[PDB]
């Protein structure tokens, strides 16, 4: 999971 | 909104509210950790989860999606929110979940997508999905990223970094770039993103910081603009926001500057 909350 | 935030005044949303524009009949998909639909202050019109371990889009075990939903409504009190769960409780997600959320948003005729999320390397499959969304007429807005600066290198995250997507950086209440806000020629506009008070899960409220908080100010602004100009294309809405922004300094740090939704709504 490379996408993170910003 | 029940929690007061400087950010709504800062983008000149009250001027549009006073004119009678609140983002009526605009569908905004929040592609995030869910929206806690039990919040007394949020009405969620529909949704979907694409996180196999977290099957309910109407709960939020992270807090980001609920907060962001509240910011969209603080800017556009009449917008219709859709909870599209593409990130889990740790705020992390896979490219495929994000693509499934984008495809759901196209299939369900969303007007606006908000993606308060980013990866440093991005996905060719995500690029194809966002480009398809934009070609279908969706306003696609994303957080520019919280990766600060890297000399002359862009630090904008994916999918913000793609030309089809509006990349939103964060300023504080003094219109200074937040130290965490990503930079690069891909940055498009800024919005308030420091200590933004909004809705949290379990009927709570509180401040959060990030380009994640800046993005929904722009998603909400797009909803206000479409309520005054329902015939505008996504291209026209985007152009309006970029062309009427308040210049704040070098575009590498600030893009076109702070959105001015009063000016953008013509
Ligand atoms: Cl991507
Ligand atoms: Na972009």
């Amino acid at each position: 999971e490379e996408y993170s909350a910003m | 909104a029940k929690c007061v935030s400087y950010g709504v005044a800062q983008i000149k949303a009250p001027a549009l509210h006073s004119q009678g524009y609140t983002g009526s009949n605009v569908k905004v998909a929040i592609l995030d950790t869910g929206i806690d639909s039990s919040h007394p202050d949020l009405n969620v019109a529909g949704g979907a989860s694409f996180v196999p371990s977290e099957t309910n889009p109407f709960q939020d075990n992270s807090s980001g999606g609920t907060h962001i939903a509240g910011t969209v409504l603080a800017v556009a009190p009449s917008a219709s929110l859709y909870a599209v769960k593409v990130l889990g409780a740790d705020g992390k997600g896979q490219a495929s979940w994000i693509i499934n959320g984008i495809e759901w948003a196209i299939a369900n005729n969303m007007d606006v997508i908000n993606m308060s999320l980013g990866s440093p390397s991005g996905s060719a499959a995500v690029k194809a999905a966002v480009d398809k969304a934009v070609a279908s007429g969706v306003v696609v807005v994303a957080a520019a990223g919280n990766s600060g600066t890297s000399g002359s290198s862009s630090t904008v995250t994916y999918p913000a970094k793609y030309p089809s997507v509006i990349a939103v950086g964060a300023v504080d209440s003094s219109n200074q770039r937040a130290p965490f806000s990503s930079v690069g020629p891909e940055l498009d506009v800024m919005a308030p993103g420091v200590s933004i008070c909004s809705t949290l899960p379990g009927g709570k409220y509180g401040a959060l910081s990030g380009t994640s908080m800046a993005s929904p100010h722009v998603a909400g602004a797009a909803a206000l603009i479409l309520s005054k100009h329902p015939n505008w294309t996504n291209t026209q809405v985007r152009s309006s926001l970029e062309n009427t922004a308040t210049k704040l300094g070098d575009s590498f740090y600030y893009g076109k500057g702070l959105i001015n939704v009063e000016a953008a709504a013509q």
